[PDB]
């Protein structure tokens, strides 16, 4: 029996111990969260239903997300031993691996052509 | 079949290897064994446009079946006899191949018997 | 523009007063807000939100962003576009992730193993090889007419 | 529990408006105001326009633009059996041998 | 029409026919209806067109190029002589491409024509395609995107020197 | 497709029809405004089954958040009418 | 299109056409199966006898005595 | 028009499989208050049993009838 | 879909939701109606035996163990109504739910084909424009002092007032639009 | 070989005419689903003639209708392999499609874009016949990728549904 | 080809045994028949694998048509757990459904 | 339930005929191709029918 969560198969709420907690500390957090959601919902709806609106509704959360994933990246980058090692391996690693695949293969192909044991029968286009 | 559960789950030296048939010389046991006869000429099979799979020792019966089908068109049910003749010839050919498998199975039995006596 | 620097993502919050200002920026509670670890990988103070796909958002609630199942104004997960309902699903399954992986690769490994068994113990009929006339159709198969073939003779059994 | 007395009231007011909006979606008799032979014959006239006439154009192209160019229409050879006569030459193919017959 | 020598076609050999059954062959009747409803009106339109063509008969000619000195006879750095020789080589290279296309066209037509007999009755077309392909590879293989008369000549001399070396050792 | 459109009277008839086949309700004292808990004396577990029988009757689901508030047959009729855009 | 009226909780009324056409095709299937099985039973049960290898004499197979 | 519903008083579980279920429940002190809501599925035109042979052998009778008439023709045209 | 959820579910709400799920997954296992009715009554008896548990801490523990039991006895492929989340017809008609503001771009030749519809639409637009200012004021007036807020909206208290934020509810596309 | 060749080419022409009509203003003055079913119905009937001539003489064809472009010593030609596999698949596919297209009229009667649905099914059939009659791999790859795109458009027909687009 | 086809013909037959969507059962039927075509190709029987394409096209299209007939009449319901008794209430669709199933399962002398 | 439209019944009826007769008509018209093996034990000849019925 028993369900073991995984990152791609998460724990159900019904099996979550934190869903059955009724302590006033938690209930105050849950009420506080809904107050934030309700105020945001009200602001959105007042814009949405306003009969004088002429344009779409600006979405500051989406602007922050797209900003965080582009312009904000480099100012918040710090070279660390893990960054540097990862950058060098990811950046150059595949380049070196594929160099030896193509170089080794093409060296052998030339070796066979010089000494006549490459079967070029009908190959006339290249 | 039984032949598979004997080659496996048992000894295999007395059971034929399906790719190594015929293992023994053809004359062994037949004094003047006759070569198989082929009715259809190479030209006839070529002109009838038989596929190489179809150019076996029954091609003459296949050639009439094809001939009948072309003549009997549009009546596509009129070639029942010729189809039966071709099928029967292929059946005898198949039995012939069953005899060869049985012949080798018995020769390998004899080889195991006469080898035991030698030592 | 509307987005002043105080309304846009910034650098990692270093003081509890900067943590509070960041939480207010992202419409979160200070206790709920937490940034990514300070690794210098470019996250800054962007909130580190739980790794659940939008498949797990309540499908009956009337979300402002209907398809995304997001409300307007709430902070967007860093990998939202990976977690949209057209892409990666993290929703709970009736069977544990580990059990599915064991059964799937157990089934695959068993079948692959035992195709090999069927290869070394083939099924065939007690029949000799098919025979073809004319030196096994040497000319028809493309053999050179000039060179004499090696004779192949079949007998009547 | 059930609707609060305020929830009951709101749903009543929206229900009155929604049902009026849905009623308004109906079209009047004049709307939309749009500005202004036996069977088998219909099968016949379709055939002329969508079989006969295109077949004149396709046959023209095949006869006088494809059959007039080498190797554009290449057929496999017809089957010739023992005992046939070839029209182009007139030769007769010799019959086959004798097997001799067999019975199932 | 076309040249039966460039694009050879074997003569047709169509059987009788010799129908056995008493049923009527639908293809025979459909062809007669087709030859009346479809073939006959199309021929009249074509014959009208051909009659108009003969009243406005014009002619065109296949262009002839006189040979110019080869790249072998050009002094290096002589751009005027190299240009004419190089342009001649490009014309010949193009004509070689179409000779390959003709030989492949014969091969494909013969395979289709021979059907189940292609492995035996295509021997001459397959051998010509093999010979003409060998000759093509010797002239042009590995010249590269900047192929030219100078590179073709350098490729030939490299092959000739190797052939000579092998023969001398013999 | 071939099904007729729903009607306010048609929904009402089938909502009361389903309730008349519930042994824990006497048909005679059932009206559109009969509160399930007060007037009819049914507990909360019963109200779950009444909604589950309504979903089966009309072939569509009522979310739990909305179902928990339907405490008389007229509320059920109103809910089905607003879901299916019934207006007369 | 015949405009069948809907029914509530009762078995509906079936038109003659959908019953007859449904019955004709089922009957056509069984006529064909029986008519074919009458004429081509060997295609299901086999036609040619399968020989028994063991009952082939050593003289047929050219087995020399040990 | 206006669809008229059948009288609800007719949906009685007597003689149907739902009665067998009520017997089993009554043994342990329970009864099904919704059993009449399902009774329409078991009575009327829906009453009966559908055996797998009956579904497969639909049309066998007239298929076999036509079979002997056609067989009669072949034993007469020949 | 019409009512917003609360901050948290009371213990009673969680139990009644498990009851509805448990029956629905039972129905998926049983298929046949007589079999389902038998086991549906057995299922209710299990919820009844602990109905009057007054411990709370035991009641919460009984909820835990039932939910753990549900996950193990869950149907892998439960029945879903065709229009429900995960059903086969879910969101099938969203490509046909054209919002009403699209009509503001119709050409006059397009509008001339429905002279009566577009006269009524003007009345609904005039009604909307007049009511907006009162609607905004009512929501401002009815804000609670303590920050605790919910998504529930008030009705129209006075006469001639429409409930605040009604346009997106009242004028929404039909379920079956075309 | 003129009647045979004409029949093979006429099948494609008949299947294009519903596509051609869709681009005109004539599509809204006719019953388009009925017109498209008739075009496919006739196209099946025409396809029975090459089926009969093959059943008779078993002759196979390589048909070239258009020279597209020569890449030095490689000529790309629109060409057709009209053999056993192609002749019989054409007759079977046209027959089945004739049933599907008539059925779609009843099944999708309430869809406001029935005309586009009918058009997409016709395009799928054209790409499938390109796929099964092609004499060369490039022409085959046209049909191979064509049916992929048409299946994508038809699977995701109700495009407001997230699950359909996935 | 032989082993790939055989794995597909079994794997998708297992999947179909417990499906509840009528269209999913028929879909997995298709993958299982395609696996059998791939097995036939692996035995060096290209013309038999092609002849199964042509015969398969008939009864499978009918099966989908008949299920679409049922789905349409039951208000877009595809789950078999909410069907039942179709043999009596839809006589024509049921008869063609049984004909198609008998052709799929190899009933003698059907397609 | 309404299955009386001709646009539903005729297309299905056309494919029901194909599902009964098409195999027979195609099988007897196509040219011979691969040589079938028609010699085998009774249990190999009837294997398809037996396992289908057993299923
Ligand atoms: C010339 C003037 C163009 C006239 C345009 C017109 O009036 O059409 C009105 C017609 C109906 O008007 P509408 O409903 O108001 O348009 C709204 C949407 O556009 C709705 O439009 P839609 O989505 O219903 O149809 C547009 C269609 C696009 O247009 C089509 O109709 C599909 C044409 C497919 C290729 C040709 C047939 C195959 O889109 C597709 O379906 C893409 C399918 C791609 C198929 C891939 C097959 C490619 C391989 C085949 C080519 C190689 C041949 C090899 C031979 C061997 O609109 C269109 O067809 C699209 C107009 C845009 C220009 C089309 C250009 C197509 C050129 C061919
Ligand atoms: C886009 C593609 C558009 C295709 C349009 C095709 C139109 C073809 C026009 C040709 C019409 C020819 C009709 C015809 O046969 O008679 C023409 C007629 C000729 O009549 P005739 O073709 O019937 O002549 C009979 C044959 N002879 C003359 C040998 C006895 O043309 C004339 O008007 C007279 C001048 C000659
Ligand atoms: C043999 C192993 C097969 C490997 C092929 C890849 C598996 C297919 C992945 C896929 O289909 O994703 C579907 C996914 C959600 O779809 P689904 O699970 O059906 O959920 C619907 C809800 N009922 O929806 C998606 O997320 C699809 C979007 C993924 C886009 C990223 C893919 C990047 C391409 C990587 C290149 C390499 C290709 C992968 C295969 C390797 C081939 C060399
Ligand atoms: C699709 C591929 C064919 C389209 C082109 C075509 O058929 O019409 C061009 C035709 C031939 O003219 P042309 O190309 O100059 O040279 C001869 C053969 N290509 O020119 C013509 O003959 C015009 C008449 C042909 C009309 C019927 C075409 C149906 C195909
Ligand atoms: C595919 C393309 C490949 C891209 C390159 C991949 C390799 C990346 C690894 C580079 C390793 C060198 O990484 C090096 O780390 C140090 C660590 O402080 C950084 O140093 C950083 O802090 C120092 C202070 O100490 C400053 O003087 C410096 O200007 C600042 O960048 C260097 O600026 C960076 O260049
Ligand atoms: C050579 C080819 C031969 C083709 C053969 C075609 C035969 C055609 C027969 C059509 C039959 C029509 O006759 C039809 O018979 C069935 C009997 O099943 C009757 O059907 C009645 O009895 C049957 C029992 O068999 C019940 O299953 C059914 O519910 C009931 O309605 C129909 O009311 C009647 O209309
Ligand atoms: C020996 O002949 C090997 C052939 C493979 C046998 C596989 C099993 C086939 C099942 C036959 C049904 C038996 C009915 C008595």
């Amino acid at each position: 029996s028993k369900y073991k969560p995984a990152p791609l198969a998460t724990l159900p709420s019904t099996l979550d111990p934190a869903e059955y907690d009724v302590s006033p500390e938690t209930r105050r957090a849950q009420v506080e969260r809904l107050s934030i959601r309700a105020r945001l919902k009200r602001e959105y709806l007042l814009q949405y239903n306003d009969p004088k609106r002429v344009s779409h509704i600006e979405d500051p959360a989406l602007i922050r997300w797209t900003y965080a994933r582009s312009a904000n990246i480099y100012p918040n980058f710090r070279p660390t031993p893990k960054n540097s090692l990862l950058g060098a391996v990811a950046g150059f690693g595949p380049l070196i691996f594929w160099y030896y695949v193509f170089k080794t293969d093409r060296d052998r192909k030339e070796r066979l052509i010089q000494e006549g044991k490459l079967d070029r029968k009908f190959n006339i286009s290249y | 079949g039984a032949h598979l559960t004997r080659r496996y789950l048992w000894d295999a030296s007395v059971e034929p290897d399906p790719e190594k048939i015929p293992s023994f010389p053809p004359d062994l046991g037949f004094p003047e064994r006759k070569e198989r006869v082929m009715v259809a000429t190479q030209q006839e099979m070529m002109d009838a446009q038989l596929t190489l799979q179809q150019r076996d020792y029954c091609a003459h019966y296949l050639i009439r079946l094809l001939k009948c089908k072309r003549d009997s068109f549009p009546n596509f049910l009129a070639c029942k006899h010729e189809q039966h003749d071709w099928d029967y010839c292929e059946h005898l050919d198949y039995v012939k191949r069953m005899k060869e498998f049985e012949r080798e199975r018995r020769l390998l039995q004899r080889k195991k018997r006469r080898a035991l006596k030698e030592a | 523009f509307h987005m002043t620097k105080d309304m846009l993502p910034g650098s990692y919050p270093r003081t509890p007063e900067e943590r509070a200002a960041a939480a207010k920026k992202y419409n979160m509670r200070v206790e709920d807000y937490e940034p990514y670890p300070d690794d210098g990988m470019g996250y800054g103070d962007y909130p580190m939100l739980p790794n659940r796909s939008q498949h797990e958002r309540d499908p009956w609630y009337q979300w402002d962003h209907s398809e995304l199942r997001m409300n307007w104004g709430e902070p967007i997960h860093w990998d939202l576009d990976m977690y949209i309902r057209n892409r990666v699903d993290t929703s709970p399954t009736p069977v544990s992730w580990d059990v599915m992986c064991k059964h799937l690769f157990g089934f695959v490994a068993f079948m692959v193993f035992m195709f090999w068994v069927g290869h070394v113990f083939p099924s065939y009929q007690p029949v000799g090889p098919k025979q073809y006339p004319y030196n096994n159709l040497y000319l028809e198969r493309g053999g050179d007419p000039t060179k004499e073939p090696e004779p192949v003779v079949h007998y009547d059994i | 529990s059930g609707y609060t007395p305020d929830e009951k009231l709101r749903l009543q007011q929206l229900r009155e408006l929604r049902r009026r909006w849905l009623k308004d979606q109906e079209l009047s008799p004049r709307e939309p105001v749009l500005p202004p032979v036996f069977k088998a014959y219909r099968s016949s006239l379709f055939a002329v326009s969508h079989v006969l006439i295109p077949m004149w154009f396709v046959h023209y192209y095949v006869k006088y633009h494809m059959a007039t160019k080498p190797y554009t229409i290449v057929s496999s050879k017809p089957r010739i059996f023992p005992g046939d006569t070839i029209l182009e030459t007139g030769e007769v193919i010799p019959p086959m041998r004798d097997f001799p017959d067999q019975h199932h | 029409s076309w040249d039966k020598d460039v694009y050879p076609e074997p003569p047709s050999r169509t059987p009788a026919p010799s129908p056995q059954t008493s049923l009527p062959n639908p293809i025979t009747y459909l062809t007669k209806a087709y030859d009346l409803v479809v073939d006959w009106p199309v021929t009249l339109v074509r014959e009208f067109i051909e009659r108009q063509h003969a009243k406005n008969r014009t002619y065109y000619y296949h262009r002839q190029y006189r040979r110019v000195p080869d790249i072998t006879e050009c002094k290096e750095g002589d751009v005027l002589c190299i240009y004419e020789a190089e342009m001649q080589w490009r014309r010949d290279f193009k004509v070689d491409q179409e000779i390959m296309n003709i030989i492949q066209e014969r091969l494909k037509a013969c395979q289709q024509r021979e059907g189940e007999n292609y492995q035996q009755n295509c021997a001459k077309e397959l051998e010509q395609f093999t010979k003409v392909t060998k000759a093509y590879q010797d002239r042009y293989l590995d010249l590269g995107a900047y192929y030219s008369a100078r590179k073709c000549l350098a490729k030939q001399k490299q092959r000739m020197l190797e052939e000579r070396k092998a023969a001398r050792q013999e | 497709s071939d099904a007729p459109p729903l009607t306010l009277d048609g929904i009402k008839d089938r909502v009361l029809y389903v309730l008349k086949l519930y042994d824990k309700i006497d048909p005679e004292k059932l009206s559109v405004n009969s509160h399930f808990m007060k007037d009819l004396g049914l507990d909360s577990l019963d109200q779950v089954e009444i909604i589950m029988a309504m979903e089966d009757e009309f072939g569509f689901e009522i979310p739990d958040i909305d179902a928990e508030k339907l405490m008389c047959p007229q509320e059920i009729v109103d809910y089905i009418a607003d879901k299916k855009d019934v207006y007369e | 299109g015949v405009h069948i009226q809907p029914r509530y909780r009762e078995f509906p009324q079936l038109t003659r056409s959908q019953v007859i056409q449904g019955e004709f095709l089922s009957s056509l299937m069984w006529f064909w199966i029986l008519w074919r099985f009458w004429h081509d039973s060997d295609a299901v049960l086999g036609h040619f006898s399968y020989p028994d290898p063991s009952q082939w004499t050593d003289e047929e197979l050219g087995i020399p005595p040990d | 028009g206006k669809m008229e519903l059948p009288d609800y008083r007719q949906w009685k579980i007597e003689g149907t499989p739902l009665e067998t279920v009520q017997k089993k429940l009554a043994a342990r002190g329970l009864r099904d208050p919704w059993a009449r809501n399902e009774a329409w599925r078991y009575m009327g035109g829906f009453a009966g049993n559908i055996t797998f042979p009956s579904v497969i052998l639909k049309g066998f009778k007239w298929g076999f009838a036509a079979f002997v008439v056609a067989l009669g023709a072949e034993y007469f045209l020949d | 879909a019409f009512c917003a959820p609360p901050a948290y579910l009371t213990h009673q709400q969680k139990v009644l939701r498990l009851y509805k799920r448990a029956l629905r997954h039972l129905e998926s296992w049983c298929i046949h109606r007589d079999k389902y009715r038998y086991f549906a009554c057995l299922m209710r008896a299990r919820f009844e035996e602990h109905k009057n548990e007054k411990d709370m801490m035991r009641a919460t523990q009984l909820l835990r163990e039932a939910e753990e039991e549900f996950w193990q006895n869950q149907h892998p492929q439960p029945y879903i109504f065709p229009d429900s989340p995960g059903g086969t017809s879910f969101e099938r008609y969203e490509c046909y739910k054209v919002p009403e503001w699209c009509l503001d771009y119709w050409h006059p030749s397009e509008k001339a084909m429905y002279p009566d519809y577009f006269s009524k639409r003007e009345q609904w637009k005039k009604l909307r424009m007049e009511s907006w200012d009162r609607e905004v004021k009512q929501l401002q007036e009815e804000t609670s002092p303590d920050g605790i807020m919910t998504e529930a909206l008030p009705p129209a208290r006075r006469e001639g007032d429409l409930p605040p934020l009604w346009w997106h509810i009242v004028t929404r596309p039909r379920e079956r639009p075309t | 070989m003129n009647i045979f060749t004409t029949s093979i080419l006429l099948i494609f022409i008949l299947l294009l005419s519903p596509i051609l009509i869709s681009m005109s203003n004539l599509i809204k003055h006719i019953n388009f689903p009925l017109y498209t079913t008739t075009s496919i119905k006739f196209s099946f009937i025409i396809s029975l003639l090459p089926l009969l001539m093959f059943f008779h003489n078993n002759m196979e064809y390589m048909i070239t209708t258009w020279h597209w472009v020569t890449m030095n010593s490689m000529e790309l030609k629109m060409s057709f392999k009209t053999d056993f596999f192609s002749i019989l698949f054409t007759s079977v596919a046209l027959f089945v499609t004739w049933s599907i297209m008539q059925f779609s009229s009843w099944y999708m009667h309430s869809d406001p874009n029935i005309n586009r649905f009918i058009k997409y099914l016709t395009l799928f059939l054209i790409t499938m016949l390109i796929l099964t009659s092609a004499n060369n791999m490039f022409q085959l790859f046209i049909g191979w990728e064509g049916v992929g795109i048409m299946s994508f458009l038809l699977i995701g027909w109700w495009y407001g549904r997230t699950d359909a687009n996935t | 080809m032989l082993c790939l086809g055989a794995l597909t013909t079994l794997f998708t037959a297992i999947c179909a045994l417990t499906q509840n969507d009528i269209k999913k059962i028929i879909a997995f039927s298709t993958s299982s028949q395609l696996g059998l075509m791939m097995v036939t190709l692996g035995m060096n029987q290209p013309h038999l694998a092609f002849l199964h394409i042509c015969t398969h096209a008939f009864f499978k299209a009918m099966l989908f048509m008949c299920s679409g007939s049922i789905i349409h009449s039951l208000a877009d319901e595809q789950d078999i757990r909410k069907m039942g008794n179709i043999t009596k209430i839809m006589p024509f669709t049921s008869s063609c459904l049984v004909i198609g199933s008998l052709a799929l399962t190899g009933m003698p002398f059907l397609t | 339930i309404n299955e009386n439209d001709p646009d539903l019944m005729n297309p299905i009826k056309r494919l029901a005929f194909g599902s009964i007769f098409a195999g027979f008509v195609i099988s007897y018209n196509i040219p011979p191709t691969s040589i079938p093996v028609l010699t085998m034990p009774w249990f190999l000849k009837t294997t398809a029918l037996i396992i289908s019925v057993l299923g």
